[PDB]
C-alpha cells in the first residue's frame, strides 16, 4: 500500500473525511515519472538478490502494544510558549527520552512549536 | 452506411456493454425484443449503424459479446435487453481468466480467438461502410484486457483503415479491484499505444464522485455508473446516428483531435448532470453546460485536467442552440484559462452541434479531453508496477503461462516512454 | 422518498425475525440443562 | 391576522414554542458533503 | 458449466461437510432426500440424475468407519450417492505415514476413480475444494496422498484446501507438531489456496461475538460452513464483481510458497446484539480486519498484509465498500508490504447469507477476507519449535518409520520449514533506494 | 449590467446575512419558494445584481455560505427563507475553529479555502460586469475573522479591481463575547486594512443603544439586531438597484469617502427610526431625516462621532423627495457645526437620493460616516491586546496552532501606524 | 456532524453517566428502549440510529470492577447501552493509582480504546471527548490518565474536557484520596484539555440551601451535574442566538500551559416553594453565579482573581440582558479580574429551556453556567499538597503503590511538579506594576 492521490478528488478521500480519527497515515502528493526499465532485486522465491543493501528495520512492523510502549507517555501537543527555560528543557528532554514511540506505526506524532522566553 | 460492431469483453465490457445498449435502444426505439415501437422516424432513419433488420421487424444489435466463462453472460441474458442480441453472437470458452492476462491474450485467450473473429467478419462484412469497431472493456483484469487486447490486434491486421474506439475501466486511483491490476494494466496499454484510434479512459473512483457530488445519490449501483459511462459512448456516435448543423463523426473526432500517432488516451465527460431536486436552482443553457463540462470534477477519469495542459478538446453538442452561443463559450473558456491549454496550437476545441437532444433534456453534451496531466495515470500504474516487479511479486503466475519477462520489461518502457512524449508536448 | 421506504420497512422487517430467533437461540442455551 | 411590513421592530416573538432542535441537513456520508433538503424545520414540525 | 467438486477428507472434514451441505442443501432447496420441491444452480454443487435427485459432487474419504457410517444413517442418507462416502476399516492412528504409506495406499485408488466420475460429469470445472485437519493423520497423510495424485491428473485445475490449522495454546494431539511439519512439506509445492481456519480463534470469537461460553465443534463447522458458502456465491448466485476459483489464488498469493492465506467473516452476531448493531459496509469491513474477529489466533498488526481478498455478499452498494477499504487504507494500526501497492480484490454479490437453525442471525450484508498477513510467521515458528523439542530427543519417531516414513524425512522437512521462515521475513523487508 | 457577490462568514456573518437576504427578497418580491410574487415592475428592473436566473422563474441569491463548523447555516435552512439558495453554495467543513485566527487563517480553514474559492469563481464567472463582492463577518472570534480575511486575500489576488465591502462586527467597548477577541480583532484589522476597500463597523452596544433608545425595544433579539445592520446593507445598494437621481453605486461612494487608501473604515446609520410612543408624533421632513441622521444617537458603532472630526459623510436618500430640502439640509448642516467637520475638505458630504423607499415607509436615509472617533475603537483593542500581550496570555493556542511572535507584533504597529493617520486629521 | 463520545469511568463515572444519560433521553424524547415514539436528527450529538429505529448511547462505561456498571446492565435503561459500550473488568483498583494505571488498568486500556474507535468511525464529525472520573479512586485517578495517554497517542490534538469530583475541602470518603489526585494531576496535567472541577461537599450545601433537601444523596447531586453537561452541550443540540461549541472552551478558558482546571456553578437551581417568589431574571441568575456561596468547588472564589469566565445562557436570554448583567458583575469591585484579561466574559444564549427529569429542581424559563478559571483554585492545590506532605513524609501507604508498578520516585517528581503548579499560579496572579 502507498495510499495513492486521487488529485482532483482528495476532500473526499481525506482521513477526517471519512470517518477515520486517530492520526492516519499521509498521502502521496507528487508522483514521481521514471523512464526506462526497472531491475529485477529479488529471485524466484522472494529473496533478495546478494550485492543489493537492504534496510536496517525491522521485517515485521513497529506496532508497539499497551505492554510495550513506555510508562508516563509524553503529550502529543507541545507549543513552548509562555514556558520557562527548565520546563521547556523538560518537555523536549522527555519527547527526545522517548524515542521508539516517535518512531511508530502507533507512534506519538509530536507537534513542536513555539519558542519560550530565552 | 457508416456502420459500427460493438465488441464487448469481459465482466466490465458485457456488463457496461449491457447497459450501453438499453440506453442506445431506448433512444433508437427498439423494445426488450427488437421492434420498433417509437415515434419519429428520425429514431429509424440511421439504425444501421447498429442494428441489423432480421425478416419480421426485429433489429438485432451487432454486438459480438467475448468472455472465458459464460456468467456475466448469463446475467446479461437474465436482464432487461437481453434477448435482443443474437444467440450466436456470444462467444464464450470454459475456464476463467482470473485475473490474468496470460490466460487471456495466451493460454485460454488463443483458443477462443477465431471463433470472436470469425463473428466479427460476418458482422463487418454485411456493412456496406463501416466506420469502425468499438470495445466496452476493463484494462485492470483478464479476459476484456487479455482476450480483448488480442481481438483489437487481430481486427487491427485484417482491417487496419476503420477505427477502433475502445472504452476503458482504467485502473482507478485510491482503491483497488485487482492485485494483478498493476501488471494487466501495463501490459494492456502497451498494446493499445500501438493497435487502437480513440481509447477513452473511464476509472471508476472519478464516476462516483461525479455520482455523490453532482447527481446527488446517496445509493449509488454500478448500474448508474454504466449509464453515464454509456451516455458518452452515445455522445461520440450521435452525429452518425442523427441530423444537425456542423456534424462531426468519429474519423472526424480522431483528425481534429489525435496531434501526434501515440497520443490518444482521451479524458470523457457528459454535461447536464443535474440533481433531482437542484435542476430547480439551476439553468439549462449552453453557457452552463460549457461551464460543467470544462470542470475538474465532472471528468471520468482521476487526472486533474488543472495539472496539465489540454492538447485538444472534443465537444458534441446534442440539441436546438446558438452557433455564437457556442462558439463563444469554447473561445471564452480558451482565452480566459490560457495556462491549462497549449499554445503551440490554435483553437485546441473540435465542435459538433447535433438536433436530437437525449430523450428528456433540451440540451447535452459530451467532452472528449486529450490533456496531458493522463501522465499521471500512467506514471501511477508504472511506479505501482515497478513496485511489483522489482520483486517478482505475483509473476509466476505470468511467466508459468509463458510470458517471458522481456514482455513485462517492455511494456513499462512503452508506458514510461509514452509518459515523456505527454511531458514534452506538455511543457513546448 | 418511495425507495428508502421499502429499504427501512426491510430492515423492520429482519430486525423481527431476528428478535424471534433471539427468544428461539436463548432456549437452546436454556436447553443446556435437559 | 396581522400584516406589517419587514422594517426594523416588527419581529414579534411566538412564546409558546418549547421546541427547538436543529436537524443535521448539513452532513457527511461517504466521503462526500451530502445537502440534504429539510423536511422538518426548528420544533420538528 | 460452473461446478466444482469438494474432497472432504478426515473425520474433521467428513464434519465440517456435514454443515457445509446442510448450507449448500438450503441455498438451492435441495431437500435433504435429493429432491428440490418444484434454478440451475445448483449445478455448481449438486448433478441433477435422471430421477429428479439432485446427488451431490463430493468425496467424504475417511480411512476408518464411524464417522462416515453415521452421514450413511443421518438426516442425509438419500442424498449423497453410496459410493461418494469412502470409508477404510482402519484409522490411521494419528500418524501421517499410517495415511501416507500404509491404510491409504490401499484407498487412494478408489477415491481417484470417484473423482473421475464426478469430474467427468463436469462440462467446466472451477477446481477442487479439499477440506483436511493439519493435525491427524488422514488429515495430513491422505490430504499429501490426495493432492500429489489430484496435481499428476487434474494439473491446472485449482486446488483450494480449506483447512484447520494447529492452535496457539490449545490441541487435542500429542503428535501434532510432527504430523503438521510433514504434511506442509508435500502440499507446499503441490497445493494452491491454503485457508487456514484454528480452532482457538472461533472458540473464542464464539463466546466473544455470539456468547456461547461453552460452543463445540458443530458451532464451529457452520461458522467454516459459511466462509465457503461465501468464496462459491459467483459460481452461482448474481453480483456486480463475480470471482472465480481460479481467482482467488491469482490475486493473493504472492510467491509459490506463501500460500498459506488466512480467515475472517463479519456480521457474527447473535440476534440479540444485532439488535443494537447497524452491520453497515463500514462496520462489517472495519470488523474483518478487528485482531479480535480473526478466525486464526494471531494479532495481523504485529505483521505486514500481503494481499487482502474482502468477497462482499448481500446488499453492498459499490460507494460504501469504496469508502471502506479506502479508510481502512488511511489508518496506521493497518500496514502492508512495499511490494504490494495495490492489495484489496472486492467481490460484491447479491444473495443475502442464509439462516441455518443454528446461532447466527438473519443480516442483509455480510463479508470475507482472506488476508495473506505475514503475522502468520509466529505459527510457523511455534509449530518448528515444537517438531524440535521432539525430534530432538527422537520422540514417536518409532510409530512413522515403522510404517514407512524413513526417519531422514523428519529431517529434510523441518529444513524446507526452516525455508518457510526465512521467506516470510524476507519477503517483509525493505529497501533503502 | 452590475452584480454583487455576498460572502457570508462566521455564525455571525450568516446570521446577518441571513437577515439582509431576508429584507432583501421583501424588497424585491421573492417569496420563500424563490418565485416573483410582486406589484411593480421596477423590481425585476435591477434584480441582476443579487439574484441569478434559474428555470422556470426562480431568483436564487448570489451568495456563498462559509463555516468551518455547519452548525448556525443548518439554523438558517430551517428558518423560513431558507429553500431559496444553493445547496452547492453549502460550502461547509466538519472541524471546529474554537475562536482562534490562527485556526481560521492558517490551518482548518486553509483546508475549505478551496471549495469557497471554486463556488466563488463560478458566481464570479456567471456573469456580465462584476463590480465586487459583499462580506459579512465578526472581527471579534474565529471563522469570520481569520477564514473571512483568508478569503478577502484570495479574491483581492483573483480581481484586485473590484470593490470589497467588510460588514465587520467588531468587538464591544463594555463587555464581550470572546476571550480572544483582542488577539482576533488585531489581525483581521491588521488583514483588513491592506486589502479591502470599505469597511463597516457594526458594534452590538450601540446596536442595544439604538434598539433601547430609539426604537424602544422591550425585547430586542438577534434577529431585531441584524436587521438593522440589513437596513443599512439594503440601503448602501440602492441606486443600482432601483431608479432615482444622482444615483451613486459602491465605487463612487468608495470614491467620494476614502481620501487616503487606508482611511476607508466607516460608521454606518440608518434613520427613519421611531419609538412605538412616537410614530403618531413624528413630523414626516427632510431636515428631521438629516437631525435624526446626523445625532450621536443612532450610530451603529460605538465611537462618538463628537468626540472628532467628520473626515468625509455620506447619505443615500430613498423616497420621493425634494432636491432644495436635501441640498441645503446638508449645506446647513456642515455650516451649523464647523468643528465637527474637516475644513481642507470643502463640503465633505454626499448626496444620493433614489426614488423608490421600502415597502412601508415614504423617506428612508442609510448614514456612511468616515470619522476620527474609529481611532477610540482601534485604540481601545490597541491597550485591550497590549494588556493581553506583554503576558503572553492566550499565546498558547495561537503560536500551537503555527503563528509566531512577529505576526501579532506587525499587527499591533499596523493598526497603531493606521491610529496616527486617523488622529494626525483631528489637528491637521 | 456534532456527536460526543463520552468516556465515563469509575463509580462516580458510571453513576453520573446513569444521571447524564438520563436527561439526555428525556430531552430529545429516546424512550429507555431506544425506540423514539415519534410516530428530528438533533439526537446524533449523542445517539446513533440502527435504521430500526433504535437509538443507541455513545458511550463508554468503564470500571475495572462490576456491581455498578451490572446495575446498570439490568435496570430501567438496560436495552439502551450495547452491551459491549458498558466494558467492566473482574478485580476492582483499591483507591489505589497504581492498580489504575498500571496492573489492573493496562488490561481494560485494550478493548476500551477499541470500542472509542468504533464509536468514533461512526461519527461524521467528532467535537471531542468528554472524559468523567473522580479524582480519589483506583479507575477513576489511574484508568483515566493511561485512557487519556493512549488516547493522546492516538486522537492526537483532539479535544479531551475532564468533568471530576474534586477532592473535599474536609470531608473526602477515602484515606488515600491525596495521593491518587496529586498523581492524577500529574499525568493529565500536559495530556488534558480542560478539566471541569464540582467539589462534592459544595453541592450537599446548594441542595441543603437553594434545593431544601435536607438529607441529599450521590443521586440528587449527580443528577444536577447533569443540567451542567446538558448546558455545556446545548449548542451543538438545539438552536440559539450565540452558539458555543466544545473547541472554544478550551480557547476561551485555558490560558497559560498548565493551568486547565475550570471551576462549575449552576444558576437557578431554587426549589418550587422558593420559586413562586422570583423573577429568575438574566441578571438575578448572572449575579448568582458570582456569589461564593453558589460556586459547586469550596474555594471562595473572593480570595483569588478572575482568569477566564465563559457563561452559558440556556432558555429565554434577551441578548440585551446578558450584556447588562455582565456590565454590573464587572463593575462590582467585589469580584476581581487578573489584568493580563481586559475582556473575561464569554457569552452563549442557546434557547431550549433547561429540561426538568421527573424529580427535583423547578421549571426555570431561564439558566445560566458559569465556567471560570479562577486563580482561587491554588488554595486547593495547597490543601492537596498539605495533605500529599503529612503522609509522604513517613512515606504512608506508599508500600501498596510500589506494591503495583509505580516507583517511589514517582511520588517525588508527581508532588514537585504539583509544587510547580502552585508557583504558576502565583505568577498568572500578580499584576505587571510597570
Ligand atoms: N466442525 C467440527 N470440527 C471437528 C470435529 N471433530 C474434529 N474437528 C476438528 O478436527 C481436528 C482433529 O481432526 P483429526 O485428528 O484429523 O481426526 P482424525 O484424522 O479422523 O483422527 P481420529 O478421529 O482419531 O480417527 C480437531 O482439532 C478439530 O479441530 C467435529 O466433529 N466437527
Ligand atoms: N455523584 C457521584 N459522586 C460519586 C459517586 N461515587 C463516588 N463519588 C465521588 O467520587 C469519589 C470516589 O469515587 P470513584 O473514584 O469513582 O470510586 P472508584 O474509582 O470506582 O473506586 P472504588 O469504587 O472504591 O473501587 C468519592 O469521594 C465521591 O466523592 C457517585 O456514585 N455519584
Ligand atoms: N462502469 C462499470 N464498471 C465495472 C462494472 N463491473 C465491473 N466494472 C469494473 O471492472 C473492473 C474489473 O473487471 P474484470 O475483473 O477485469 O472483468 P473481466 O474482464 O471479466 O476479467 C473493476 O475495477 C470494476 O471497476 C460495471 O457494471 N460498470
Ligand atoms: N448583529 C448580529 N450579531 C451577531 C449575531 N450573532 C452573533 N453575533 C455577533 O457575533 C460575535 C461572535 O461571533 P463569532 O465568534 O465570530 O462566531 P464564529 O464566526 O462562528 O466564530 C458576537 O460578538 C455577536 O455580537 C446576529 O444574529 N446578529
Amino acid at each position: 500500500a502507498t495510499n495513492y492521490s486521487a488529485n482532483q478528488y482528495e476532500k473526499a478521500f481525506s482521513p477526517r473525511y471519512l470517518q477515520n480519527w486517530s492520526l492516519a497515515k499521509p498521502t502521496k502528493q507528487r508522483i514521481s515519472s521514471h523512464e526506462g526499465y526497472t531491475q529485477i532485486i529479488a529471485n524466484d522465491r522472494g529473496h533478495l538478490l546478494p550485492s543489493v543493501p537492504r534496510s536496517k528495520a525491522s521485517p515485521w512492523g513497529s506496532f508497539m502494544g499497551t505492554w510495550d510502549m513506555p510508562l508516563k507517555v509524553p503529550p502529543a501537543r507541545v507549543t513552548l510558549t509562555s514556558r520557562t527555560a527548565a520546563g521547556a528543557a523538560s518537555l523536549t528532554k522527555w519527547i527526545q527520552k522517548n524515542p521508539n514511540l516517535l518512531k511508530a506505526s502507533n507512534g506519538l506524532r509530536p507537534e513542536i512549536l513555539g519558542k519560550p522566553h530565552d | 452506411m457508416r456502420e459500427i460492431v460493438h465488441l464487448q469483453a469481459g465482466q466490465c465490457g458485457n456488463q457496461i456493454g449491457a447497459k450501453f445498449w438499453e440506453v442506445i435502444s431506448d433512444e433508437h426505439g427498439i423494445d426488450p425484443t427488437g421492434t420498433y415501437h417509437g415515434d419519429s422516424d428520425l429514431q429509424l432513419e440511421r439504425i444501421n449503424v447498429y442494428y441489423n433488420e432480421a425478416t419480421g421487424g426485429k433489429y438485432v444489435p451487432r454486438a459480438v459479446l467475448v468472455d472465458l466463462e459464460p456468467g456475466t453472460m448469463d446475467s446479461v441474458r437474465s436482464g432487461p435487453f437481453g434477448q435482443i442480441f443474437r444467440p450466436d453472437n456470444f462467444v464464450f470458452g470454459q475456464s476463467g481468466a482470473g485475473n490474468n492476462w496470460a490466460k487471456g491474450h495466451y493460454t485460454e485467450g488463443a483458443e477462443l480467438v477465431d471463433s470472436v473473429l470469425d463473428v466479427v467478419r460476418k458482422e463487418a462484412e454485411s456493412c456496406d461502410c463501416l466506420q469502425g469497431f468499438q470495445l466496452t472493456h476493463s484494462l485492470g483484469g483478464g479476459t476484456g484486457s487479455g482476450m480483448g487486447t488480442l481481438l483489437i490486434s487481430k481486427i487491427r491486421e485484417e482491417y487496419p483503415d476503420r477505427i477502433m474506439n475502445t472504452f476503458s475501466v482504467v485502473p482507478s486511483p485510491k482503491v483497488s479491484d485487482t492485485v494483478v491490476e498493476p501488471y494487466n494494466a501495463t501490459l494492456s496499454v502497451h498494446q493499445l499505444v500501438e493497435n487502437t484510434d480513440e481509447t477513452y479512459c473511464i476509472d471508476n473512483e472519478a464516476l462516483y464522485d461525479i455520482c455523490f457530488r453532482t447527481l446527488k445519490l446517496t445509493t449509488p449501483t454500478y448500474g448508474d455508473l454504466n449509464h453515464l459511462v454509456s451516455a458518452t459512448m452515445s455522445g461520440v456516435t450521435t452525429c452518425l446516428r442523427f441530423p444537425g448543423q456542423l456534424n462531426a463523426d468519429l474519423r472526424k473526432l480522431a483528425v481534429n483531435m489525435v496531434p501526434f500517432p501515440r497520443l490518444h488516451f482521451f479524458m470523457p465527460g457528459f454535461a447536464p448532470l443535474t440533481s433531482r431536486g437542484s435542476q430547480q436552482y439551476r439553468a439549462l443553457t449552453v453557457p452552463e453546460l460549457t461551464q460543467q463540462m470544462f470542470d475538474a470534477k465532472n471528468m471520468m477519469a482521476a487526472c486533474d485536467p488543472r495539472h496539465g495542459r489540454y492538447l485538444t478538446v472534443a465537444a458534441v453538442f446534442r440539441g436546438r442552440m446558438s452557433m455564437k452561443e457556442v462558439d463563444e463559450q469554447m473561445l471564452n473558456v480558451q482565452n480566459k484559462n490560457s495556462s491549462y491549454f497549449v499554445e503551440w496550437i490554435p483553437n485546441n476545441v473540435k465542435t459538433a452541434v447535433c438536433d436530437i437532444p437525449p430523450r428528456g433534456l433540451k440540451m447535452s453534451a459530451t467532452f472528449i479531453g486529450n490533456s496531458t496531466a493522463i501522465q499521471e495515470l500512467f506514471k501511477r500504474i508504472s511506479e505501482q508496477f515497478t513496485a511489483m516487479f522489482r520483486r517478482k511479486a505475483f509473476l509466476h503466475w505470468y511467466t508459468g503461462e509463458g510470458m517471458d519477462e522481456m514482455e513485462f520489461t517492455e511494456a513499462e518502457s512503452n508506458m514510461n516512454d509514452l509518459g515523456n512524449p505527454v511531458v514534452t508536448r506538455g511543457a513546448c | 422518498e418511495q425507495e428508502r421506504e421499502l429499504c427501512a420497512e426491510f430492515r423492520r422487517g429482519l430486525g423481527s425475525f431476528n428478535q424471534q430467533l433471539a427468544k428461539e437461540q436463548k432456549a437452546q442455551h436454556n436447553y443446556l440443562n435437559s | 391576522v396581522h400584516g406589517l411590513p419587514f422594517l426594523p421592530g416588527t419581529s414579534f416573538k411566538d412564546s409558546t414554542k418549547t421546541a427547538f432542535h436543529r436537524s443535521q441537513t448539513l452532513g457527511y456520508r461517504n466521503g462526500y458533503a451530502v445537502v440534504r433538503r429539510p423536511t422538518v424545520g426548528i420544533g420538528g414540525d | 458449466q460452473r461446478e466444482c467438486i469438494s474432497v472432504h477428507v478426515g473425520q474433521a472434514g467428513v464434519q465440517i461437510g456435514n454443515a457445509c451441505w446442510e448450507l449448500y442443501c438450503l441455498e438451492h432447496g435441495i431437500q435433504p432426500d435429493g429432491q428440490m420441491p418444484s434454478d440451475d444452480s445448483f449445478n455448481t454443487f449438486f448433478s441433477e440424475t435422471g430421477a429428479g435427485k439432485h446427488v451431490p459432487r463430493a468425496v467424504f474419504v475417511d480411512l476408518e468407519p464411524t464417522v462416515i457410517d453415521e452421514v450413511r444413517t443421518g438426516t442425509y442418507r438419500q442424498l449423497f450417492h453410496p459410493e461418494q462416502l469412502i470409508t477404510g476399516k482402519e484409522d490411521a492412528a494419528n500418524n501421517y505415514a499410517r495415511g501416507h504409506y500404509t491404510i491409504g495406499k490401499e484407498l487412494i485408488d478408489l477415491v481417484l476413480d470417484r473423482i473421475r466420475k464426478l469430474a467427468d460429469q463436469c462440462t467446466g470445472l472451477q477446481g477442487f475444494l479439499i477440506f483436511h485437519s493439519f493435525g491427524g493423520g488422514t488429515g495430513s497423510g491422505f490430504t499429501s496422498l490426495l493432492m500429489e495424485r489430484l496435481s499428476v491428473d487434474y494439473g491446472k485445475k485449482s486446488k483450494l484446501e480449506f483447512s484447520i490449522y494447529p492452535a496457539p495454546q490449545v490441541s487435542t494431539a500429542v503428535v501434532e507438531p510432527y504430523n503438521s511439519i510433514l504434511t506442509t512439506h508435500t502440499t507446499l509445492e503441490h497445493s494452491d489456496c491454503a485457508f487456514m481456519v484454528d480452532n482457538e480463534a472461533i472458540y473464542d470469537i464464539c463466546r466473544r461475538n455470539l456468547d456461547i461460553e461453552r460452543p463445540t465443534y458443530t458451532n464451529l463447522n457452520r461458522l467454516i460452513s459459511q466462509i465457503v458458502s461465501s468464496i462459491t456465491a459467483s459460481l452461482r448466485f448474481d453480483g456486480a464483481l463475480n470471482v472465480d476459483l481460479t481467482e482467488f489464488q491469482t490475486n493473493l498469493v504472492p510467491y509459490p510458497r506463501i500460500h498459506f492465506p488466512l480467515a475472517t467473516y463479519a456480521p457474527v452476531i447473535s440476534a440479540e446484539k444485532a439488535y443494537h448493531e447497524q452491520l453497515s459496509v463500514a462496520e462489517i469491513t472495519n470488523a474483518c480486519f478487528e485482531p479480535a474477529n480473526q478466525m486464526v489466533k494471531c494479532d495481523p498488526r504485529h505483521g505486514k498484509y500481503m494481499a487482502c481478498c474482502l468477497l462482499y455478499r448481500g446488499d453492498v452498494v459499490p460507494k460504501d465498500v469504496n469508502a471502506a477499504i479506502a479508510a481502512i487504507k488511511t489508518k496506521r494500526s493497518i500496514q502492508f508490504v512495499d511490494w504490494c501497492p495495490t492489495g484489496f480484490k472486492v467481490g460484491i454479490n447479491y444473495q443475502p447469507p442464509t439462516v441455518v437453525p443454528g446461532d447466527l442471525a438473519k443480516v442483509q450484508r455480510a463479508v470475507c477476507m482472506l488476508s495473506n498477513t505475514t503475522a502468520i510467521a509466529e505459527a510457523w515458528a511455534r509449530l518448528d519449535h515444537k517438531f524440535d523439542l521432539m525430534y530432538a530427543k527422537r520422540a514417536f519417531v518409532h510409530w512413522y518409520v515403522g510404517e514407512g516414513m524413513e526417519e531422514g524425512e523428519f529431517s529434510e522437512a523441518r529444513e524446507d520449514m526452516a525455508a518457510l521462515e526465512k521467506d516470510y521475513e524476507e519477503v517483509g523487508m525493505d529497501s533503502v533506494e
